[PDB]
RNA sequence: GAGACCGAUAGCGCACAAGUAGAGUGAUCGAAAGAUGAAAAGCACUUUGAAAAGAGGGUUAAAUAGCACGUGAAAUUGUUGAAAGGGAAGCGCUUGUGACCAGACUUGCGCCCGGCGGAUCAUCCGGUGUUCUCACCGGUGCACUCCGCCGGGCUCAGGCCAG
RNA sequence: GGGACCGAGGACCGCGCUCUGCAAGGAUGCUGGCGUAAUGGUCACCAGCGACCCGUCUUGAAACACGGACCAAGGAGUCAAGGUUUUGCGCGAGUGUUUGGGUGUAAAACCCGCACGCGUAAUGAAAGUGAACGUAGGUGAGAGCUUCGGCGCAUCAUCGACCGAUCCUGAUGUAUUCGGAUGGAUUUGAGUAGGAGCGUUAAGCCUUGGACCCGAAAGAUGGUGAACAACCAUCUAGUAGCUGGUUACCGCCGAAGUUUCCCUCAGGAUAGCAGUGUCGACCUUCAGUUUUAUGAGGUAAAGCGAAUGAACUUUAAAUAUGUAAGAAGCCCUUGUUACUUAACUGAACGUGGGCAUUCGAAUGUAUCGACACUAGUGGGCCAUUUUUGGUAAGCAGAACUGGCGAUGCGGGAUGAACCGAA
RNA sequence: CCCACCCAUACCCCGCCCUCAGGGUAGAAACGAUGCCCUGAGGAGUAGGCGGCCGUGGAGGUCAGUGACGAAGCCUAGGGCGUGAGCCCGGGUCGAACGGCCUCUAGUGCAGAUCUUGGUGGUAGUAGCAAAU
């Protein structure tokens, strides 16, 4: 019923949708690789899904959804710790997301890349703000 | 325009100002063009007129679309069942009027020419024999082709 | 994506007509007339020419 | 066409399937079935059990009867022969009377798995007006 | 007792002095009009002068909320400022002059060396939850690996407009 | 060689070429400038060129005519019942719970016992009768399938079959005056020939209600005053014509101003123009066109050392204008008929052939045809040519075409009718 | 009679908008198959037909929406978006509630009606001191 869910999600109502006037729609669901609402990146309408998230302690994880733990919403996600070395984390995506749709592999690598880049940017801002004292 | 020149100007694919078509001379075609002499100018083109019309303003009819003859390949996929597989074949068929002129001329989209460089004669809408531009000018169509194309 | 004039760029000319190379190489546009002393116009053609 | 007139989400599911099959298969069966899916409900008249029996009573037995319409029961058809019918919908009386005769009931998506090119199928439609 | 009703030019004519004010000989006809503030704390007192008015001064979170009272549009009007105006103005395209106003790429990553601290590093130990193999704690240390941090050196990367 | 405008696209693929890569399916390389301002906005004004005040109404059109002192708020196709078309949905020879009952977390939701509405067999004025002789039939098309041999949906054409009714023929027989069997008809059915309906949702149209909003004189009922009959309230938001007005944007398709019929004038019904849906052909077929043949002009002309004499012709214009140019076609052979003829002499039904890889001119072809359903239209003014009549001269009437009408732009200094060009 | 020159929204080339027509797209796509990609043609428009979209009052669900550290409203010689109806932000004022999405609903959009109610002009400090006050 994966397609029947998508038709209800796309064309009737979805609580995570944010409709903007700028020619693009956004998904507010926290387990989505891209913020956009499309068929590839809707985690509700894809029984098999992957997502890269960052913890408050600074750890980056990879989340896995399978069709088997679908009726159990508390056990939707397998949480796998990603390496701090950027190359081993990219490889860890490739082994774990093996035989997935290539959209999920390509966007999880992008989501891993932006999360590491923001973390480096976060440390450069905090160092400059401490020096500036404003 | 009277109703009968309007029908002839549609059968000759002359649906716009500065539209050009290659016709073969019969008694059927000569009488049609003589009626629409108050709107058209025509003559006998040379090789250079035919060659530069196809190379520069040559376009085809592939499934009802106007696609330019940029490659020899699109000639063969639409006219290769008649033995016309190159762009020199289309030149040869149009100029020396051959057995497949019916199919080559209609494959050719009507030539959207520009206004002539240097202009027309001062009194444009008179006969060429009377000092103007309308009618039959025979080999003098080449000077008009060079100015428009 | 862009219509190209064979009369302006000769690469598209060589794409369409491969004979364009040998036409320029052997100067076929500058072929001379066949040899032979041209015989004079007949005198009968001249008196016709300026009859009246 | 461009969009089915129906608001049924599963009829849009079948149009999606038969759009793919009409594009990627030379069989004109798929193109005909896709055209009749886009047609309205009046333009798909119901087909009775009696009408699918007469088009079976010739040497066309052992063929999968395909009717892209609903299948209705005829009370005047006393005995139903063994028959495999694929349709959009079946009434309760029709579904019971095919199953009582030993026949089988298919849907159009079960038809697409079994006979994607429409091999050995008897295509039927009901009376107009 | 209620409402997928109306919200002060609406909703009963009447949210309030409403069949009131008022008109007509009479039968009858019949309006307009809600909102200070949380609390009157509704401006004591000084000082012009004849007033439904000011200047000080005070109350209040606020008086440009002062019983002309929440918010306070437009038409219309005064003052100040700028520009223009030889028998119409207004308007379209395109400059130019002056006045006022805004502010263009968020403006960065990667290498190398040395030190320091951490770990997802040790076939290190104990514990917890779990989808039962994945996570999270605590204590060990730095042989290796990887992150940061500090001090140097180096690299390329970039937004707009020109020639 | 000199100059201008432009740089669309974004891994590779293709065609090539002068092949250690190129100018070959669309601009790169190098250098500089830019933050107390690069670059913009708004206002006021100057300058060049442009440019009638909106709406309504009449008309072929302008011109009149009606409305507009200004601003804010209000303000005009609505709701019921009954029909009808189409889209979606549920069930389907059935469908519809909601009169009512049971029930409840209480006007909600949930459940249904009996009837009832519409449909599920028709016809005839009626008595009444009542759907199979052929795989519910044959033949030919026809979507689709195919073991490539053939099966053949829906639908149509034809030949049949049956039934209701009408006009006949008149069986065993029968109460001695009752019956319709069999065999026919250039018959009729809103018939059968194997059901499609019921409920609901959305949009549109029709009818009636105040009926898109505003707008008479009248009439009537019941009162109040008293006089040149008047006033008041209600019926009453009365009605008839006739005015005025009738509320955001963008995109797509887009007219007609006409033929015919009927009858009140005040109008409808067809056909045409615009559109929607279904079915069928393959883009088949068609076309304000040319050519060929042949009419209507032998119209002009050449000759009469051809004949005869526009009315002469060997020949033959130009120029418009009717009709044909295959497979849905041709010819004849052979049979019948209800038609016709002395007669397959004609018409129709069947038979045969050839050519399907020049199937019988040219050019074009942004598909065509049938059926059903739905809006707005049904005025004219001017000019060219031809032509009928008339005047001192104007002028009046037909036919074709063209322009304007629903049309902006360049020009003719200016402009409904001119020229160019949409 | 000849040579050259001037310019229309016309003709030619290029870019961009939309519409139409054709094509491609699944052991799925690196973009809601109601999506994406490629190609060609076209663009005036009254009566009329069809579609999409913007705005308004209220109703169900949603945004774990905004809000006295300031909602709504209004003003504004400011920054932006959309072809457009419109929409978002800044500055001021202001004080208690309001907004987006998807559906439902209607007493839902004004320049006219010698429109209704209210307010306010020029006429005009004019006519003239009549009536009313
Ligand atoms: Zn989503």
């Amino acid at each position: 019923s994966d397609e029947i869910v998508w038709q209800i999600i796309n064309q009737q109502f979805c609580a995570f949708k944010l409709k903007t006037t700028k020619g693009q729609n956004f998904c507010r669901n926290e387990y989505s690789v891209s913020g956009l609402c499309n068929r590839q990146s809707c985690p509700l309408a894809n029984s098999r899904y992957a997502t890269v998230r960052q913890s408050p302690k600074g750890t980056i994880y990879l989340y896995i959804k399978t069709i088997e733990r679908s009726h159990m919403p508390s056990k939707w996600w397998e949480k796998i710790k990603l390496s701090q070395n950027y190359q081993k984390a990219l490889e860890q995506i490739d082994q774990r997301l093996q035989f997935f749709p290539k959209f999920l592999i390509h966007k999880c690598k992008q989501r891993l890349t932006r999360l590491v880049q923001v973390a480096i940017r976060m440390r450069r801002i905090a160092a400059e703000e401490a020096r500036l004292g404003e | 325009i009277p109703p009968k020149p309007r029908k002839i100007l549609q059968l000759l694919r002359l649906r716009q100002i500065n539209n050009g078509v290659f016709v073969k001379v019969t008694k059927a075609t000569a009488e049609m063009i003589k009626i629409v002499e108050p709107w058209v100018a025509y003559g006998y083109p040379n090789l250079k007129s035919v060659r530069e019309l196809i190379y520069k303003r040559g376009y085809g009819k592939v499934n009802g679309q106007r696609i330019p003859l940029t490659d020899n390949a699109i000639i063969e996929e639409n006219l290769g069942k008649y033995g016309i597989i190159c762009i020199e074949d289309l030149i040869h068929e149009i100029f020396t009027v051959g057995p497949n002129f019916k199919q080559a001329a209609n494959f050719l989209w009507p030539f959207k020419l520009s206004n002539p460089n240097g202009g027309f004669r001062p009194r444009k809408f008179k006969h060429f024999i009377e000092g103007g531009d309308l009618g039959n000018r025979e080999e003098h169509i080449n000077a008009l082709i060079r100015a428009m194309n | 994506v862009q219509k190209k004039n064979p009369l302006r760029n000769k690469q598209i000319m060589l794409r369409l007509n491969p004979y364009a190379s040998t036409f320029a190489k052997e100067k076929l546009g500058e072929v001379k007339a066949e040899e032979g002393k041209p015989p004079k116009v007949p005198a009968s053609f001249k008196e016709l020419l300026h009859e009246a | 066409r461009k969009a089915p007139k129906s608001d049924n989400v599963y009829l849009k599911l079948l149009v999606k399937l038969y759009r793919f099959l009409a594009r990627r298969t030379e069989a004109p069966f798929n193109k005909v079935v896709l055209r009749r899916l886009f047609m309205s409900r009046i333009n798909r008249p119901p087909v009775s059990l009696s009408r699918i029996a007469r088009n079976l009573k010739n040497g066309n037995e052992k063929k999968t009867v395909v009717v892209v319409a609903t299948v209705t029961d005829d009370n005047r058809l006393l005995q139903v022969p063994k028959m495999e019918v694929a349709a959009l919908r079946f009434t309760a009386k029709a579904r019971a009377r095919i199953e009582a005769a030993g026949g089988r009931t298919l849907t159009l998506d079960q038809l697409a798995l079994e006979k994607p090119t429409g091999a050995n199928t008897l295509l039927l439609r009901g009376p107009k007006n």
